[PDB]
RNA sequence: AGUAGUAACAAGAG
RNA sequence: UAUACCUCUGCUUCUGCU
RNA sequence: AAGCAGAGG
C-alpha cells in the first residue's frame, strides 16, 4: 500500500484540513547575494505594462520618464498601466456621493494631526536609505544625519520641532546648488592575521566632507534603495522590496494618514482592520449579501487577487485622488498632500550592490557595484543580465534607474485600497440600475467580490463590468489566481471560509518556540503564545499540553537549565545541582533555576514567579527578587550614588551584543553614538520622566537642564531640604556653565 | 541635594563636542539623537540565543557585579571577565553567576514583586479558589466581540487614567494640562498617599499604576460571559466543541 | 520698527524677544511692532524682577542672597510650565490656566504683567475678563505713565515703579521723536508653498494633457462626472473580459511531471537505510558525552575489515573519501579526551571544500583583470520522479519498537478539561512516539543542534560529530544508538545563507547497486560484515558506509533544531477531526476513535484500490508529512503548495455543489508545473495530487 | 567537490 | 554595500559591550 | 509612549 496523505480530502473537506497544505515546518526560501536582477525585473515590467505612453525628459534630474495616463485603452487581458484619470475622478466622486461627509471629516482629522506631529515620528521606521552615506541606516540615524546636513547648509525650520517645518526644509533644500555632506570613506592596509598567518585587508572607516551638486542631491533625494525580500512563503521566485529616503517619508506618512482616515470609515475596506475584527467584518458582509436576496436570486463570490499591484498603480493617479479627496480644503494642505505623489512620479530606483564577477585565470571574485555596471562590456555578463541591461540602459541616471510609473512595494497601501473600494462601491444596485450588483471587501490587492443577479448571464455581465472598470483604473485582476463559486465559501488573505471561518494553525507555527531575550521574558512569551493560540487559532487542549511540554523542552535545552535531578552535563549542571540540593521546597524553584514545570491548561495566564511564589523558600525568594539585583538596570535616585530598588528577578539579564565587522575598525564612527548616549544620560538626571514619556520642547538641552536645576535648587531651599550655601553653589555652577557656552 | 548632577553637567560642558551637542540639540531632537546607532544590527535573536548560551559569557552586566559576585565558584567556574577596554562600565557574565546569586547571594527581607505585580497575584487568587463544573460538548457559537482584558477603574477612561498616573508619579513634568474631573483628583490623592517614601523606581511604579488603572480592550471570540474575570480564563472555559463551567474566586 | 529696538534695548532683551518670536513663529526682520512690544514687555518684567532680593531674615532688601521674583516670561513654554508646576507643587496653590509672567516668593503670588498702548483700566478689565477664576495678581503698565494693579494694591516698591514709568515715558517720547509711535497703537495662518525647483517637478507629475500643476488642480477641483466610465467601456475592445470557464474535475487533466534523470536523495542523513550500532542500558565512564558514547557503540561491532569503494561518487575523488574514513577510524581508535578535532590533511581539505572559493578582492584593484565574468545563474535541471521517495514515506509512517520522544512534566490536572486533554494526549503519545518520523525528528534535532554549536564555537577546527540518539524500549530500558559521524568543515558564517560544509559517514545495510540513481552524491564503501540473525535463517550481511559531502546554513540548522513543531502540526489537525466529531455526538469522541479500529480514513492506494486506516495511522501519516516538509524544504515546495491549494479549493467547491468557475485554468496549471523541477518531495506531492484527482474522478461515476 | 538556484556560499565589509 | 511599507497580535521597559 | 518578536498583504 502506497500512503497518500492527500486522500484524507476524500472524507474531510479541504478547509477543515487546510493546515496540511501549509509546509511551514521547514525553512522559508531566502535570497543569496544581490537583488539587482529583481530590481531590473521590476523596472522592466513597470515600463513594459506602460510601454504605449509618452516619454518625457525631466528638466530637473535628466531622467527618462514614461507617462501612461490617458493612453490607449487595453486591447487584451494582459496587465496594463493605462489608467484613465476621468474614470478615477468619477469613481472618487461616486465614493464621495455614497458617503457624505467622509472626505471632509478625514481631511479635518488629517489637518488636526498635521499640527501636532513632530520630527521624531520619522524615527518610527526601520532601515532607511541614507542619502548622506549612500547606504541603508536606521531611521533615527538617517534622520539625524539629514537634520545635521540641513542645519550645516542653512535650513533651520526643523529646529521648531514640528514635522511640517522639516518638510518645508526638505522642499527648500532643493534650491541649494552645493550641498556639503559628511560621508563615510574607507582606508585600507595589508596587515597579517596572527591566527592563520594570512595577509588580510584591514579597513578603517572615517568621516569625509564632500560637495554634492544640485542634480546629484535631487537624484539622491528621490532615490528608493532596493533590496530583496527574504523568508517569503508561498513563492518560487524572489522579488525586490524598496525603502525611500528621509525626504519622502514625512510626505508619505501624511498621505497614508489621510488615506487611513478614509479607510477607517469605509465598510468595504479591509484596512486598517485585522485579526478577529477583519473576520467579523467579512462575516457581516457575507451575511448581509446572503440575507438581502429574493427566492430566485443567484449569488457568486470571487476570491480575487491582482497581477502586479504595485507595478500598475501610478503616482499621477494618486495625485488626482489626493486633489479630489481634499476638495474645498485649504491650499497648503492640498500642496502638502500633493508632494508625495509628485515625488513618487519623479522617483528613481537604486539597483543595489551590482553583481559578483569571477576571474578563473586569477582565481578571484569581486563585487562590482551598480554605479560601475554601466562601464562594463556586455560580453562579461550572462544572458539574462545582458538582456536586462540592454532594456535598462536608457533609464540609467548616476547609478540609479528611472522609474516614473509604478509605486513600488507597499508604499501607498491605503490609497490603493481607496481606489479598489471605489470600484467596489460602484456596484450598488440603487445606482447601477441593472440586473446585477456587487458588494464585498478590498484589502490592498486582495478582494472578496460578491456578485448578485437573477441568472448566470447577469453574473457574467457583472464580472465583466467589474473587470473592465478595474481595467479602466489600472487594476488588473489575476485571471489565473482568482476564481468564482457560489456564496458560502471563499478565501481572503489566507482566511478560509466555509459557512464560518475555519482555523489555520500552521501559519502561527513559527511563533511556537524560544524568543531569545532572557530567561524571564521567554517563559511568559511561550505561555502567552500557547494561550493566544488556544483562544484565537483553535488550538486544542491536548495539543496545547503538548505545546507546553515541547516549549519546556526547548527552554531547558536553550538556556541549559535542566532539572536538578537530571543526568545531562552542561556548563551549568553543577551550580544548578548545588541549588537543587540545598533547597527544601524544590517545587518553588523556577525552570531557569532547574525547577519543575508548573504549567497546565488552567494557569497559562499567570507568570511563573507569581505561580511559584507560595512554594518558594524565603531565602530563595530573597535572593531571586533581591532589590540589589546586579544583572538589571538601576535608576539613580532623583533630587527629591544611591539607586532605586529593582523589582525584576535575576533572570531578566541582558544578552551580550556583538556589533563588530570583520577586519574593520569602526571607532571613527562609533564615537558620536557614545557622546549622544552620554548627553541623554546626563539629561535623564534632570528630567526623570524622559524614559517613560517623550519630552517636548524647542529650547536646547542645556538651557532646560540649567532652568530645571535652578528651579529645583530654589524649591529645595524654600522647603528645608537644602542649605543657602548649597543654593549659592548650585546657582554659581549654573552661572559658570552659562558663561562657558559663550566664551 | 542636587549639586552632583550640576557638577557632572559642568564636567561635560567643558568638552567642546558635548557642549556643541548640548547647545545645538533641542528637547524635541533628543528623541532623534537618542536612538542613534552606527554599527551593524543584530537580527534573529532566537538563533543567537540558541548558539550564544553555548559560549562562556553570554550575559553583559554592569561593573558593580565585580563587587557583589566573586570571580570563582566552589567548582571553579569563572563567573565574570572584563572586556577589552580597561575601565568600562560593562563586564561579561556567565549564567553560573546567576545560579550563584540564586543559591548563595545576599538574602533580602524585603521584596517588591507582590506589590508591583499585584494584578497577577489577584489572577492566581481568583484561579485557586475557583470552582470547576462539568465539561459539556456541543458546537460553540463564538462571536468576535470587543471585550475588556483589563477592567481598570470604574470611573476613569484610559486617557484620564494616564493623566492620573502622570500626575501621581511625575508631577513636575505634567505640562500644561490639569485634572479636569473629581474622580481623577480623588484617585490621584489616594495613590499619592499610598506611594509616599516608595523606594521602587518611578517607571515601575508608573507601570504598576498602568496595570491597575488603565482599561484595555481586545477583539476576542466569545461564546459565554464577557466579564473581565472570564476573559482572563477564556482559554480554560471554552474551545471549539466544548465548554468548561467555571466560577472564579470572589 | 527694528533698528530703534536694537538701538535702545539690551542684547539680553533682544535675544529673549528673538527666541520668543522663534518659538511662536515670527521674525524681527518682518514683524517689527510686535517685536518692539515683546521687547518692551520683557524689559518691563525684567525691571519688575531685578534688584529685589530676600535675605536670610525674610524682608525684601532692594539693591549672597536669593531673588524675590521668579521670571516665567521669556522661557520656553515647556520650561515655563515646569517652573509653574514645581512652584505649585512646592506650595498648595492651584495651577493657573495660562502661563503667568512672574512669581513672588514673598507674597507667594503669580504675577501677570501687561504693557498696553491703549488705556490702563480698559485693558485691565479685558485681562480680568480673560483671567477670571484664579488668584493671579494683575499689574498693567502703559506708556502714558498711569498704572492699575490688582484692586489698586501694590506689592512693588515706589522706586521700581517710578523707574518703570520713567523708562516707558522715555520710550514713548523717543517713539514720538522717531516717528514710529503712530504705528504702535494701531496694531493693538498655516502656509505651505512650492519652491521653483519643486514647482517644475510638480509641472511634470501630471496627466500628459496638462502643462501646469495649478491648471490640473483647478481641473480636478471643478470636475463633474458625465458618464466617463460608460463611454470608456463603450470605447474599449470586447476582448478585454473575464469570461468564466466552468470548472469540472472530471474534465481537467493531471499535472505534467518533468522528465529526465531520476530524482536523488538530498537529505542530511540516511532515513530508511540507516543502521544504528546500539548499546542497551549504558553505564560506561562517560554516559552523556557524545564521543564516549560513540566509542562505546563502536566497541560492539567486531566485523571490521579493510574498506573498499563499492560505489563511486562520479563527480568526485573517491580515494579521498576512503582516506577520510581511514583517518577518522584511526583518530577515533587513538582518541583521548571528550572531543575530537581531525588533522587538516589534503583529502579532508578536498572533502570539506577548503580553498574552493576565489579570493575576494575589491574592484579598485581588479580593474586590469581581462577575464572578469559574472556568476552564472542557471536554472536547476529537471528530474523525473523515482519510486524510492514513496518507499521512504511508507517507512516513515510505520510504528517502531522504540519510544523516541520523551516529554517533560506538566502541572497537575485540576480542571476536568485538563483530564480530558491528558487522556487525549496519552492516546496521541501512544500513537506518535513510536513512529519512524519521530526518530527522524530526534536525528535532525541532534545533528542540527550539535552542528550549530560546533559551527559557532569551533570555527577553524575539523570537529567530529557523532550521530547519537537515545530511545526507550517497550519495556522501559534505555538504548543509545550511533548512526555514523559528521566531520564539520570551516564555519566562518557571517550571512544567514552562508554554507558550512561537512562530511557525513552513515552506517547502512543497504546495497547501493539495487537503486544507484538514489545515490548520485554518495560514495559508498564496504566497511564490515555483520551476522544478521533472522527468524528462518542466519546470514552474514555486509555493512556499508555511505559517505558524502553535504552543506548547511544557520537558518537551515535553526529550522532543523525546531522539528518538534511537526508534532504540533499533525496532532492539532487530528484533534480537530476529533473535536468536529465531538460537537456532533455531544460527547468526547477520543476513546471511540482510538479504541475502535473501524478503518475510517482513506490514506492508502493499493492495486486493490483505496485503503483506509484508523486515527493513529492518520496521526503517523500527518506527522511523516510534516517531517518530510521540514527535511525537504525548498522554494519548489512552497510554490507548489501555494498554487495547488487553489485547485484543491476548486475541487472542494465542486463537491460542495457551489458551481465553481475559473478565468484562466491553463495559467494556473502553468503556475503549478513551474514549481515542479527536481525535488523528490515536490514530485511525490504532485503525484499524490494526481492520485487524489483520479480518486475524485472515480468517486463521481 | 558539495551546498544550492535566476546568485551566491565554498572565509576575509555581516 | 545589505531585512522596506502598512496592518494585527503578543512581550518588555531595556542605559549599549571588538 | 517606544522598542522587539511573530503573522498577513
Ligand atoms: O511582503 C509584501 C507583500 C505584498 N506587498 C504589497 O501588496 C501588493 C500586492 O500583494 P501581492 O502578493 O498580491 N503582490 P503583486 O504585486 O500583486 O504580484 P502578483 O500577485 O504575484 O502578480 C504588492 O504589489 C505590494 O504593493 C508588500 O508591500 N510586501
Ligand atoms: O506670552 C505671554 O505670556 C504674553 C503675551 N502677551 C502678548 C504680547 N507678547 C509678548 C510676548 C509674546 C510672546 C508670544 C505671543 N505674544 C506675546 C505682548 C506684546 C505683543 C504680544 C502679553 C503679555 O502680557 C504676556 O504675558
Ligand atoms: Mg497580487
Ligand atoms: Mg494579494
Ligand atoms: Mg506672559
Ligand atoms: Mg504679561
Ligand atoms: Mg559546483
Amino acid at each position: 500500500m502506497d500512503v497518500n496523505p492527500m486522500l484524507i480530502f476524500l472524507k474531510v473537506p479541504v478547509q477543515n484540513a487546510i493546515s496540511t497544505t501549509f509546509p511551514y515546518t521547514g525553512d522559508p526560501p531566502y535570497s543569496h547575494g544581490t537583488g539587482t536582477g529583481y530590481t531590473m525585473d521590476t523596472v522592466i515590467r513597470t515600463h513594459d505594462y506602460s510601454s504605449r505612453g509618452i516619454w518625457k525628459t525631466n528638466s530637473e534630474t535628466g531622467a527618462q520618464q514614461l507617462n501612461p495616463i490617458d493612453g490607449p485603452l487595453p486591447e487584451d487581458n494582459e496587465p496594463s498601466g493605462y489608467a484613465q484619470t476621468d474614470c478615477v475622478l468619477e469613481l472618487i466622486e461616486g465614493l464621495d456621493r455614497s458617503h457624505p461627509g467622509l472626505f471632509e471629516t478625514a481631511c479635518q482629522e488629517t489637518i488636526d494631526a498635521i499640527q501636532q506631529t513632530r520630527v521624531d515620528k520619522l524615527t518610527q521606521g526601520r532601515q532607511t536609505y541614507d542619502w548622506t552615506l549612500n547606504r541603508n541606516q536606521p531611521a533615527a540615524t538617517a534622520l539625524a544625519n539629514t537634520i545635521e546636513v540641513f542645519r550645516k547648509n542653512g535650513y533651520k525650520l526643523n529646529e521648531s520641532g514640528r514635522l511640517i517645518d522639516f518638510l518645508k526644509d526638505v522642499l527648500l533644500s532643493f534650491e541649494n546648488d552645493s550641498m556639503e555632506v559628511t560621508t563615510h570613506f574607507q582606508k585600507k592596509k595589508r596587515i597579517r592575521d596572527n591566527h592563520s598567518k594570512k595577509m588580510i585587508t584591514q579597513r578603517t572607516i572615517g568621516k569625509k566632507r564632500v560637495k554634492l551638486t544640485k542634480k546629484n542631491y535631487l537624484i539622491r533625494a528621490l532615490t528608493l534603495n532596493t533590496m530583496t525580500k527574504d523568508a517569503e512563503r508561498g513563492k518560487l521566485k524572489r522579488r525586490a522590496i524598496a525603502t525611500p529616503g528621509m525626504q519622502i517619508r514625512g510626505f508619505v506618512y501624511f498621505v497614508e494618514l489621510l488615506a487611513r482616515n478614509i479607510c477607517e470609515r469605509l465598510e468595504q475596506s479591509g484596512l486598517p482592520v485585522g485579526g478577529n475584527e477583519k473576520k467579523a467584518k467579512l462575516a457581516n458582509v457575507i451575511k448581509k449579501m446572503m440575507a438581502k436576496s429574493t427566492d430566485e436570486e443567484l449569488s457568486y463570490t470571487i476570491t480575487g487577487d491582482n497581477t502586479k499591484w504595485n507595478e500598475n498603480q501610478n503616482p499621477r493617479i494618486f495625485l488626482a485622488m489626493v486633489l479630489r479627496i481634499t476638495a474645498g480644503q485649504p491650499e497648503w494642505f492640498r500642496d502638502l498632500l500633493a508632494v508625495a505623489p509628485i515625488m513618487f512620479s519623479n522617483k528613481v530606483a537604486r539597483l543595489g550592490r551590482g553583481y559578483m564577477f569571477e576571474s578563473k585565470s586569477m582565481h578571484l571574485r569581486t563585487q562590482i557595484s551598480a554605479e560601475n555596471l554601466s562601464d562594463i562590456n556586455l560580453r562579461y555578463f550572462n544572458e539574462d543580465t545582458k538582456k536586462k541591461i540592454e532594456k535598462i540602459r536608457h533609464l540609467m541616471v548616476e547609478g540609479t534607474a528611472s522609474l516614473s510609473p509604478g509605486m513600488m512595494m507597499g508604499m501607498f497601501n491605503m490609497l490603493s485600497t481607496v481606489l479598489g473600494v471605489s470600484v467596489l462601491n460602484l456596484g450598488q444596485r440603487e445606482i447601477l440600475k441593472r440586473t446585477y450588483w456587487w458588494d464585498g471587501l478590498q484589502s490592498s490587492d486582495d478582494f472578496a467580490l460578491i456578485i448578485n443577479g437573477h441568472f448566470k448571464e447577469d453574473i457574467q455581465q457583472g464580472v465583466n463590468h467589474f473587470y473592465r472598470t478595474c481595467k479602466l483604473v489600472g487594476i488588473n485582476m489575476s485571471q489565473k489566481k482568482s476564481y468564482i463559486n457560489k456564496t458560502g465559501t471563499f478565501e481572503f488573505t489566507s482566511f478560509f471560509y466555509r459557512y464560518g471561518f475555519v482555523a489555520n494553525f500552521s501559519m502561527e507555527l513559527p511563533s511556537f518556540g524560544v524568543a531569545g531575550n532572557n530567561e524571564s521574558a521567554d517563559m511568559s512569551i511561550g505561555t502567552t503564545v500557547i494561550k493566544t493560540n488556544m483562544i484565537n487559532n483553535d488550538l486544542g487542549p491536548a495539543t496545547a499540553q503538548m505545546a507546553i511540554q515541547l516549549f519546556i523542552k526547548d527552554y531547558r535545552y536553550t538556556y541549559r537549565c535542566h532539572r536538578g535531578d537530571t543526568n545531562l552535563e552542561t556548563r551549568r549542571t553543577k551550580s544548578i545541582k548545588r541549588l537543587w540540593t540545598e533547597t527544601i521546597s524544590k517545587a518553588g524553584l523556577l525552570v531557569a533555576d532547574g525547577g519543575p514545570n508548573p504549567y497546565n491548561l488552567r494557569n497559562l495566564h499567570i507568570p511563573e514567579v507569581c505561580l511559584k511564589w507560595s512554594l518558594m523558600d524565603p531565602d530563595y525568594r530573597g535572593r531571586l527578587c533581591n532589590p540589589n539585583n546586579p544583572f538589571v538596570h538601576h535608576m539613580e535616585v532623583e533630587s527629591t550614588s544611591l539607586e532605586y530598588d529593582a523589582v525584576a528577578t535575576t533572570h531578566s539579564w541582558t544578552p551580550k551584543r556583538n556589533r563588530s565587522i570583520l577586519n574593520t575598525n569602526q571607532r571613527g564612527i562609533l564615537e558620536d553614538e557614545r557622546i549622544y548616549q552620554k548627553c541623554c544620560q546626563v539629561f535623564e538626571k534632570f528630567f526623570p520622566s524622559s524614559t517613560y514619556r517623550r519630552p517636548i520642547g524647542m529650547a536646547s538641552m542645556l538651557d532646560a537642564m540649567l532652568s530645571r536645576a535652578r528651579i529645583d535648587a530654589r524649591i529645595d531651599l524654600e522647603s528645608g531640604r537644602i542649605s543657602s550655601q548649597d543654593f549659592s553653589e548650585i546657582t554659581n555652577t549654573c552661572k559658570a556653565i552659562e558663561a562657558l557656552k559663550r566664551q | 541635594s542636587g549639586m552632583e548632577r550640576i557638577k557632572e553637567l559642568m564636567e561635560m560642558v567643558k568638552n567642546s563636542r558635548m557642549r556643541e551637542i548640548l547647545t545645538t540639540t533641542s528637547v524635541d531632537h533628543m528623541a532623534v539623537i537618542k536612538k542613534y546607532t552606527s554599527g551593524r544590527q543584530e537580527k534573529n535573536p532566537a538563533l543567537r540565543m540558541k548558539w550564544m548560551m553555548a559560549m562562556k559569557y553570554p550575559i553583559s552586566a554592569s561593573s558593580r557585579i565585580r563587587e557583589m559576585i566573586p570571580e570563582k565558584d566552589e567548582d571553579g567556574n569563572t563567573l565574570w571577565t572584563n572586556t577589552k577596554d580597561a575601565g568600562s562600565n560593562r563586564v561579561l557574565v556567565s549564567p553560573n553567576a546567576v545560579t550563584w546569586w540564586n543559591r548563595a547571594g545576599p538574602v533580602s527581607d524585603v521584596v517588591h514583586y507582590p506589590r508591583v505585580y499585584k494584578m497577577y497575584f489577584d489572577r492566581l487568587e481568583r484561579l485557586t479558589h475557583g470552582t470547576f463544573g462539568p465539561v459539556k460538548f456541543y458546537n460553540q457559537v463564538k462571536v468576535r466581540k470587543r471585550v475588556d482584558i483589563n477592567p481598570g477603574h470604574k470611573d476613569l477612561t484610559s486617557r484620564e487614567a494616564q493623566e492620573v498616573i502622570m500626575e501621581v508619579v511625575f508631577p513636575n513634568e505634567v505640562g500644561a494640562r490639569t485634572l479636569s474631573s473629581d474622580a481623577q483628583l480623588t484617585i490621584t490623592k489616594e495613590k499619592k498617599e499610598e506611594l509616599k517614601n516608595c523606594k521602587i523606581s518611578p517607571i515601575m511604579v508608573a507601570y504598576m499604576l498602568e496595570r491597575e488603572l488603565v482599561r484595555r480592550t481586545r477583539f476576542l471570540p466569545i461564546a459565554g460571559a464577557t466579564s473581565s474575570t472570564y476573559v482572563e480564563v477564556l482559554h480554560l472555559t471554552q474551545g471549539t466543541c466544548w465548554e468548561q463551567q467555571y466560577t472564579p474566586g470572589g | 520698527m527694528e533698528n530703534f529696538v536694537r538701538t535702545n534695548f539690551n542684547p539680553m532683551i533682544l535675544e529673549r524677544a528673538e527666541k520668543t518670536m522663534k518659538e511662536y513663529g515670527e521674525n524681527p526682520q518682518n514683524e517689527g511692532n510686535k517685536f518692539a512690544a515683546i521687547s518692551t514687555h520683557m524689559e518691563v518684567c525684567f525691571m519688575y524682577s531685578d534688584f529685589h532680593f530676600i535675605d536670610l531674615e525674610g524682608n525684601t532688601i532692594v539693591k549672597m542672597l536669593k531673588h524675590r521674583f521668579e521670571i516665567i516670561e521669556g522661557q520656553e513654554r515647556n520650561i515655563a510650565w515646569t517652573i509653574v508646576n514645581s512652584i505649585c507643587n512646592m506650595t498648595e496653590n492651584s495651577k493657573p490656566r495660562f502661563l503667568p509672567d512672574l512669581y513672588d516668593y514673598k507674597t507667594n503670588k503669580f504675577i501677570e504683567i501687561g504693557v498696553t498702548r491703549r488705556k490702563v483700566e480698559d485693558y485691565y478689565y479685558e485681562k480680568a475678563s480673560k483671567l477670571k477664576g484664579e488668584n493671579v495678581y494683575i499689574h498693567i503698565f502703559s506708556f502714558d505713565g498711569e498704572e492699575m494693579a490688582t484692586d489698586d494694591e501694590y506689592i512693588l516698591d515706589e522706586e521700581s515703579r517710578a523707574r518703570i514709568k520713567t523708562r516707558l515715558f522715555v520710550l514713548r517720547q523717543e517713539l514720538a521723536t522717531a516717528g514710529l509711535w503712530d504705528s504702535f497703537r494701531q496694531s493693538e495662518e498655516e502656509e505651505f508653498s512650492y519652491p521653483p525647483t519643486f514647482q517644475r517637478l510638480a509641472n511634470q507629475s501630471l496627466p500628459p494633457s496638462f502643462k501646469d500643476y495649478h491648471q490640473f488642480k483647478a481641473y480636478v477641483s471643478s470636475f463633474k462626472a458625465n458618464g466617463n466610465i460608460e463611454a470608456k467601456l463603450g470605447a474599449m475592445s470586447e476582448k478585454v473580459n473575464a469570461q468564466i470557464e466552468s470548472f469540472d474535475p472530471r474534465t481537467i487533466r493531471e499535472l505534467e511531471l518533468p522528465e529526465g534523470k531520476f530524482c536523488t536523495q538530498r537529505s542530511k542523513f540516511l532515513l530508511m537505510d540507516a543502521m544504528k550500532l546500539s548499546v542497551l542500558n549504558p553505564a560506561h565512564e562517560g554516559e552523556g558525552i557524545p564521543m564516549k558514547d560513540a566509542k562505546a557503540c563502536l566497541d560492539t561491532f567486531w566485523g571490521w575489515k579493510k574498506a573498499t569503494i563499492i560505489k563511486k561518487h562520479e563527480k568526485g575523488v573517491n580515494t579521498n573519501y576512503l582516506m577520510i574514513w581511514e583517518q577518522l577510524l584511526e583518530s577515533i581508535k587513538e582518541m583521548e579526551g571528550k572531543f575530537l578535532n581531525l588533522k587538516k590533511t589534503n583529502h579532508l581539505k578536498w572533502g570539506l571544500g577548503e580553498g574552493q572559493a576565489p579570493e575576494k578582492m575589491d574592484f579598485e584593484d581588479c580593474k586590469e583583470v581581462p577575464d572578469l565574468f559574472q556568476y552564472k545563474s542557471e536554472p536547476p535541471e529537471k528530474r523525473k520522479l523515482a519510486s524510492w521517495i514513496q518507499s521512504e514515506f511508507n517507512k516513515a509512517s510505520e510504528l517502531t519498537n522504540s519510544n523516541w520522544i520523551e516529554f517533560d512534566e506538566l502541572g497537575n490536572d485540576v480542571a476536568p478539561i485538563e483530564h480530558i486533554a491528558s487522556r487525549r494526549r496519552n492516546f496521541f503519545t501512544a500513537e506518535v512516539s513510536q513512529c519512524r518520523a519521530s526518530e527522524y525528528i530526534m536525528k535532525a534535532v541532534y545533528i542540527n543542534t550539535a552542528l550549530l554549536n560546533s559551527s559557532c564555537t569551533a570555527m577553524e577546527e575539523y570537529q567530529v560529530i557523532p550521530i547519537i540518539t537515545k530511545c526507550r524500549d517497550t519495556s522501559g530500558q534505555r538504548r543509545t544508538n550511533l548512526y555514523g559521524f559528521i566531520i564539520k568543515g570551516r564555519s566562518h558564517l557571517r550571512n544567514d545563507t552562508d554554507v558550512v560544509n561537512f562530511i557525513s559517514l552513515e552506517f547502512s545495510l543497504t546495497d547501493p547497486r539495487n537503486e544507484i540513481h538514489k545515490w548520485e552524491k554518495y560514495c559508498v564503501l564496504e566497511i564490515g560484515d555483520m551476522e544478521i540473525r533472522t527468524s528462518i535463517s542466519t546470514i552474514m550481511k555486509p555493512v556499508y558506509l555511505y559517505v558524502r559531502t553535504n552543506g548547511t546554513s544557520k537558518i537551515k540548522m535553526k529550522w532543523g533544531m525546531e522539528m518538534r513543531r511537526c508534532l504540533l502540526q499533525s496532532l492539532q489537525q487530528v484533534e480537530s477531526m476529533i473535536e468536529a466529531e465531538s460537537a456532533v455526538k455531544e460527547k468526547d469522541m477520543t476513546e471511540p476513535f482510538f479504541r475502535n479500529r473501524e478503518n475510517d480514513w482513506p490514506i492508502g492506494e493499493s492495486p486493490q484500490g483505496i485503503e483506509k486506516g484508523t486515527i493513529g495511522k492518520v496521526c503517523r501519516v500527518l506527522l511523516a508529512k510534516s517531517v518530510f516538509n521540514s527535511i525537504y524544504a525548498s522554494a519548489q515546495l512552497e510554490g507548489f503548495s501555494a498554487e495547488s491549494r487553489k485547485l484543491l479549493l476548486l475541487i472542494q467547491a465542486f463537491r460542495d455543489n457551489l458551481d465553481p468557475g475559473t478565468f484562466d485554468l491553463k495559467g494556473l496549471y502553468e503556475a503549478i508545473e513551474e514549481c515542479i523541477i527536481n525535488d523528490p518531495w515536490v514530485l511525490l506531492n504532485a503525484s499524490w495530487f494526481n492520485s487524489f484527482l483520479k480518486a475524485v474522478q472515480l468517486s463521481m461515476g
